[PDB]
């Protein structure tokens, strides 16, 4: 027929219980109480399974040594004997650990990208009828990646541990919320009062969910338009760069003492009439702008709103687009939900939708919305995908509708006078001690924070276990410091640091296990850009080699508090200049080490392979 | 009007097979069917009286686009006298009779799907007239000899005390049931009783009032054909025949 | 590499689907026939000084009588062409003409049903993609006449592409300087001012000298099957004023300066063969919409 | 210096000798007469419920009662109309069609065969040339619209000469901007939005100031002696099927998009007077060829 | 061991169940004798001036009379044959034709209606199987006439089976060089260039000697119940048209470059007996298409 | 890379451009219809014994 997108039910609108149309039709996943009850707890058990709450509990003591041992200057310090300091501690390292890990596979997918640059190129440029999920099997088979499916089913079995959103309640759970004081400054008092966080904080982490989008879904909206192997890494790039920066915001809005708002479904009271509307309010909790989506009956309208400078009265918003009227005063019951896509992602399906609102039943518009928010669920007709991919790369290129750069400034500016505000106004009601207990000074953005970031490795060399650490990229710029917790079982062991560039790496042996040790420090430019040694560099690899390792963790901390921000790169400023990050892969082998190998040594001493001894 | 007239299942089953779908459907907007609403009735009382609309009533209501509202609007047709807003069904569809999409499979409607409870309750049986019960068994006995479920109008007949009890006897298949047929069907007709120029309080009773009174106009207007006195001016096609059969029974 | 596309071509929005049978082409043939005898009855009338002429043309259209002080408003045909023309716009407009209406209407006048008997030539260019290198911009301009520019800022010469579709049956290509264009695989000829080329030859080749612009004009020309009442000149008057009336006032649809814009556009679109036969209607439509509306204005 | 001229008035070909004596010309009268009143036929057909009007018609245009399986084609006079059009454009075009065959067909109808009874106006821009300074950049775009897009680097205001020729009666200049404008040795005037020029007065110069480009935008007319039969509509829609149909494609010819082009192209050539009379009877014989081929589709 | 088989006989797909009664195929039968009068009127119109013979013919067609300004289509038989064929070639196709109007239509003629008068002989050659051991190469192409190319690398003579079905009659083996042809475990006679063959015999083994290739042409004559207004070359070039018409497009069917082989193919299948019954209602009704689009085209 | 074609599309001599008119078209239209009267008066000659 003339419409690209055919319904699973006719032009009768009308599916047979029982048959095979009506077995693969969406679900509506927010709506029913059955299916939304099933998704919140498995992601809980999820979470459980890899943060355990007892054992967080146990490592407090362990990881307040070690911060305190960095010798942080006065007004820098992170004291996780604060119970708010310690509850920010633990959804703040959980995040970086999955954002560190979501960096480090793009860069072997960029890695593998390049090496086969000319079987890609002849995928990207001879193929152009195939939907985008095609075009990103064949490359991720002509690559050897390692996971190679973009299928949800397929990308749930290989995420693996250490992405898994965090659960707010989940680490909420059981943490004193009211301490009273009744006008005694004393060191008792004041002990008892820093063992406890306030309501605000509380209210907060029971409306928080991380959303990390692993590279198999950015690879999808970066070859949809790609003719060239270069564009497909400068468009990955700009994708992640939009999405750390969206991640950074996300931390910021806990440490800022205010509620953040709960995304929420209005439907009728009255179930099962003929009148029929449902309203979609989502506050992305890693982004600037929202959205509110409206359908009432087969018409469809949405509003992208400003998460920022809102009155108390309304918690809506400017309106930065618009694409229809959408009334948010409706009456009936409310459901809420959280999101597991980002604000980019739901509007890149709400206009692919909008085009194919008449080609679709109702029930197949709401159940293909909610898979994607509740669920991350790409929807099952291959014409509405193809279409939100094309949207998704249009809302990220140079010629997007919204400026990006100009709302995450004002995001970030927004919340820095938040935080001045509520510090202001508790420092006047309680006093200076009190709210600094409350309201940290020394948190702020995700990566200015001081955080760790604890190390998994699978990869023994003759005895030695590989930690992988990527150094970078930085959206700050300042001095920044670099340091090594080894936790081993023999009382006396050495161990082994080495930073790989593009041209040479650096070998470092040390010897002290529990106290941390400083590996290396750096100098980052308003560009991001660090000179390591001759060369500029945008990243750099850490690998620590342990024999008989039981914990290994890396501390990065700045020099000055509230580091200064680098403007977002965007696809021209990627594709301008180009970084080789081939020499990431390679290792070495601590067994067979001598005097004259530890060192800074460029790779022309090497010979091919044998990266350990310096013998040409 | 004429669809209610008819008073015998012989006339009621001539009048679908000539009837198009296209009088079933109304393109009047019409109102959501289930509303409490109050009206006002200024022959009884001075204050405006409750009521509840339905999709039996005499006037036009708003219907859902999928198969399941084709058939609640041609039920509504045959006992209230008016259809429901479904457009854009197409010509196809709408050039064929009645009795075609009830009895045929070569329209190209699946209709096998039908539970004829939800259809009765979303039609407000509890309401109907031993009549109009009737003239919806009829429906269903139809829609069920079609799609082979002649087992499944048996089991809801038995559920259903009242129903079974005035159930007409016809098989869907055979012209010698419908003419042994004696069941009263007529919804308007002549009154013997004393008819009067007044309201009624309900909208169903008003509105099926409304069709009794122009049924009298319409019996003694000049549109009315009168076979007693101008039964050779009919042509020959559509005159009256003791051996009328419906094609294929 | 870039892409450019003419803005007309760009998603066609579906078309309307009822009254497309031969009982409402009928229909629209004998609107047509009765809607013109109304605008020639006007000069009839002058003639013979008497509004005998208007009143047997009037009735025979509204079926009653002229009367003064009632607007002439064209009576149940009128209503019913004008819903038509809502309907064929847009899929999503609902039908609400009763069929048995339009036969009645249909009976007024004896009309030949057939929409296929004649042709008409339609002069908007398609220009699906016109593919560039890197270090070229290209710009196009226009649908009746599209102007094409393109200026070369790399240091050699490049191959601009120019894919004009398969429908159109010539295109005539003009520069403003001497060019030349050849086929994919046929060797470059002398720069000549004017080409005419087949659409269906094949994607074409345009070599860009680095220096001035240069402006490439595009003439096309599509034949597409009409009923031989038909008249470009009153559809297009009828395309506007139904425009400005609001008929086409529908959410999620496209709009079109013309109607040449608008019929090869949805020739241009997936299933454009049975899509022109309901646009052929529409124009035939907005042809009676024309002349009944200026004699009768509301 | 730089020289652009416009791109259709670039090497006229030589048009055809043949069949423009009387008796052929009064041919070329008969059909157009004959091929209106086949159009005509087809709208009393359906007022008069029967094929009686439209058979008389076509007994008379194809001297041939029609059977209801052949397919209608015109007969002879379709067959001559056709040969003698591809004459007309071309010197290399062959002449088939017999002088007795002519003067056959030229008899089936009363109608006299001049060809200057009455006027047309045609609204091709001739820009001859346009002459311009070393550093400036002059771009001319368009036929029935002229657009000169004229931009200069160099530090001083330069001075382009424009050349209309001398056949256009009027030529009317707007600019995006008011600029300057003068005949030859004459004082430049105050800045202006629109000028208006007897092409005949001489060269114009336009003052050029630096900065940003300056677009003049030119339309003209000429007048040209015509049949009263003439009417541009069909002319044009006739140039285009013609073109369709292949009844130009002959070795060592220019194509243009519009007729409005092609006789004004002729014109300003060497032989121009005698040019345009045979381009006139070519535009009455495509006048007919619509509306016959419209009719009659093959 | 290595297995060749026809590529026509392949995944025969299952055929329609509708239209298969006496009414149905007396609609058929109708529908054949009144298309081939209108064929057959053309050459009567001839050698009369009149066009009665075409009149009439058409009239009973299509139950209209015939006008010069409206295209001819054949009236509503012409649409119950196009969707009665549809219906045949697939199950999935849906039977969308009123028996009422089937029934109506069979009417207009008093014919047989009956399938199983008279027979036919169809050409293809069923080779269902050959089977050949490790060291040799063989292939099978070509449906009217099948050449078997096989070789003999090993060291010794090999041994092939062939199996030609049990449905076909006579098959006639032609090789390039002579050779060896015996039934299963029976005696070998001398080589000679052409065998005469029972396919109900058994399967045939061939002694490939060790050498230059040896290639077997295959013939089959096969006998089918077919009605006696049957005419093959009708069947074959109405078989042609539909596909071209677009009337075979349904998900999941086999095509097939001749009705030969279709029916062929479909009487090799489980339960064949019961399909080739449909299938020749099917050529029946293509001979009626043939003849019917021939004379009224589109 | 090879190229292979089929044999009889190879060069296409030009046709003649004589004898196309109407009138000509209906002199080889008027033969076939009287060639095949020849022909089946054959068989009529038979049925006749004449």
């Amino acid at each position: 027929s003339q419409n690209s997108i055919i319904s699973l039910t006719g032009n009768d609108r009308t599916v047979a219980d029982g048959t095979f149309n009506s077995m693969i039709m969406p679900r509506a996943v927010i709506a029913n109480e059955r299916e939304h009850f099933m998704k919140t707890r498995i992601d809980k058990i999820e979470h459980d399974l890899n943060r355990s709450a007892k054992q967080e509990m146990m490592d407090r003591q362990s990881l307040a040594e070690d911060y305190n041992a960095l010798n942080l200057a006065v007004g820098q310090e992170i004291k996780l004997d604060i119970a708010t300091q310690h509850q920010l501690n633990r959804l703040g390292s959980a995040m970086y650990k999955a954002d560190h890990e979501r960096e480090t596979e793009l860069t072997d997918l960029i890695n593998r990208i390049r090496e086969n640059e000319v079987t890609v190129n002849g995928i990207l440029e001879n193929q152009k009828a195939i939907t985008a999920a095609e075009r990103a099997d064949l490359l991720l088979e002509v690559v050897a990646s390692t996971a190679k499916s973009v299928s949800a089913a397929g990308r749930a079995a290989a995420d693996g541990s250490g992405v898994v959103p965090v659960f707010g309640p989940s680490v909420a759970n059981g943490i004193k919320v009211g301490i009273d004081i009744a006008d005694s400054v004393a060191e008792a008092a004041i002990a008892v009062k820093e063992s406890g966080i306030i309501t605000q904080l509380n209210d907060v982490y029971h409306a928080f969910q991380s959303v990390h989008v692993a590279p198999n879904d950015v690879i999808k909206p970066a070859a949809v338009v790609a003719g060239t192997s270069t564009e497909l890494i400068g468009n990955l790039q700009a994708i992640y760069s939009r999405l750390r920066s969206h991640s950074d915001i996300g931390f910021k809005k806990a440490t800022v003492g205010d509620v953040i708002p709960n995304s929420y479904m209005i439907k009728p009271v009255n179930s099962t009439e003929y009148a029929s509307w449902q309203l979609y309010v989502i506050h992305p909790v890693q982004g600037s702008l929202g959205l509110v989506v409206q359908l009432m009956g087969d018409a469809l309208t949405y509003n992208v709103f400003a998460q920022y400078g809102n009155t108390s009265a309304s918690e809506f918003g400017k309106t930065v687009l618009t694409g229809g009227a959408t009334n948010t005063a409706l009456e009936g019951t409310k459901v809420k939900f959280q999101t597991k896509v980002t604000a980019q992602q739901a509007l890149a399906l709400t206009m692919a939708l909008k085009d194919a609102a008449s080609m679709l039943s109702q029930g197949e518009l709401i159940g293909y919305f909610e898979q994607y928010i509740n669920l991350a669920l790409e929807p099952d007709n291959l014409s509405l995908q193809d279409n939100m991919h094309k949207y998704h790369h249009l809302l990220t290129s140079q010629n997007s509708p919204i400026d990006w750069n100009y709302h995450d400034e004002e995001m970030h500016k927004w919340l820095d006078s938040r935080k001045t505000t509520n510090y202001d106004a508790m420092q006047k009601k309680d006093g200076t001690v009190i709210a600094d207990i409350h309201i940290p000074k020394v948190f702020n953005d995700l990566r200015n924070t001081t955080l760790h970031c604890k190390l998994e490795g699978k990869q023994t060399i003759a005895g030695y276990t590989v930690y992988e650490y990527l150094i970078g990229p930085w959206a700050h710029y300042g001095d920044i410091d670099y340091s090594v917790v080894v936790d081993t079982l023999n009382e006396e062991t050495k161990w082994y640091c080495e930073v790989i560039g593009i041209d040479g790496h650096l070998l470092i042996e040390k010897s002290v296990q529990h106290k941390p040790e400083k590996i290396l420090e750096l100098t980052v430019n308003d560009s991001g850009v660090t000179s390591f040694n001759g060369r500029n560099h945008d990243r750099l690899k850490l690998k620590v080699y342990v024999k008989d390792s039981l914990s290994v963790k890396v501390f990065r901390n700045w020099i000055g508090i509230n580091a200064p921000r680098v403007k977002t790169k965007m696809f021209n400023d990627h594709i301008g200049v180009k970084y080789d990050y081939s020499h990431f892969d390679k290792n070495i082998s601590p067994a067979h080490l001598t005097l004259t190998d530890l060192g800074w040594h460029t790779w022309d001493q090497y010979n091919a392979g044998n990266w350990t001894n310096i013998k040409p | 009007m004429d669809v209610l007239s008819k008073g015998s299942l012989k006339e009621l089953l001539a009048h679908l097979e000539k009837t198009p779908l296209e009088e079933a459907i109304s393109y009047r907007i019409g109102t959501v069917p289930y509303q409490n609403v109050l009206i006002s009735r200024n022959e009884y009382y001075n204050q405006l009286y409750p009521d509840t609309t339905s999709l039996i009533d005499g006037v036009s209501r708003e219907g859902q686009r999928n198969v399941n509202g084709l058939i609640m609007s041609i039920i509504s047709y045959v006992v209230s006298g008016s259809g429901h807003y479904i457009p854009n069904i197409g010509f196809m569809l709408l050039r064929r009779s009645i009795l075609d999409i009830l009895t045929k499979h070569d329209t190209g409607l699946v209709t096998n799907n039908l539970n004829y409870g939800i259809i009765a309750r979303n039609l407000t049986v509890s309401k109907m007239n031993c009549e109009q019960r009737k003239r919806m068994l009829i429906c269903f006995k139809l829609l069920a000899y079609k799609d082979g479920n002649q087992n499944d109008y048996e089991i809801y007949l038995n559920q259903n005390i009242p129903l079974k009890q005035i159930a007409p006897n016809f098989i869907p298949g055979d012209m010698r049931t419908v003419i042994h047929n004696q069941d009263q069907l007529a919804i308007v007709g002549i009154p013997a009783y004393r008819l009067t120029q007044s309201t009624e309080l309900s909208i169903r009773d008003d509105n099926a009032k409304s069709y009794k009174l122009g049924y009298v106009d319409w019996y003694n207007s000049n549109s009315f054909l009168r076979e007693r006195s101008e039964f050779n001016l009919i042509r020959l096609k559509d005159r009256d025949t003791k051996y009328g059969k419906l094609n294929g029974w | 590499a870039n892409r450019a596309t003419s803005a007309f071509l760009d998603n066609p929005h579906p078309v309307g689907v009822n009254y497309v049978d031969e009982g409402s082409r009928q229909f629209v043939a004998v609107a047509e026939l009765l809607a013109s005898k109304l605008i020639d009855s006007s000069r009839e009338s002058d003639e013979s000084n008497s509004d005998v002429p208007f009143v047997q043309a009037y009735s025979k259209f509204a079926d009653d009588n002229p009367r003064h002080l009632r607007v002439k408003t064209g009576g149940k045909m009128a209503n019913a062409l004008t819903n038509v023309i809502r309907s064929y716009y847009s899929i999503n407009a609902p039908a609400i003409v009763p069929q048995v209406e339009i036969d009645r209407l249909a009976s007024k006048a004896t009309v030949s049903g057939d929409m296929y008997n004649s042709y008409a030539i339609f002069n908007s260019v398609p220009i699906v993609e016109v593919l560039s290198p890197a270090r070229t911009t290209v710009s196009i301009v226009g649908s009746d006449r599209a102007d094409v520019t393109m200026l070369n800022t790399g240091a050699g010469a490049a191959n601009i592409t120019f894919n004009f579709g398969q429908i159109a049956e010539t295109v005539i290509l003009k520069g403003s300087v001497p060019f030349q264009l050849a086929r994919l695989n046929q060797p470059m000829p002398a720069a000549r001012f004017t080409y005419k080329l087949r659409p269906l030859d094949g994607p074409f080749i345009v070599v860009l000298p680095v220096g001035n612009p240069l402006v490439i004009s595009a003439t096309a020309a599509t034949r597409i099957q009409v009923p031989l009442a038909f008249n470009k000149a009153l559809v297009e008057s009828g395309f506007q004023t139904a425009m400005n009336d609001g008929l086409f006032d529908i959410q999620n649809v496209n709009y079109y300066s013309s109607f040449d814009e608008f019929i090869i556009s949805q020739y241009h679109a997936q299933d454009g063969i049975n899509r022109v036969s309901t646009c052929v209607i529409l124009g035939l439509a907005l042809q009676a919409y024309d002349q009944m509306r200026r004699a009768l204005p509301v």
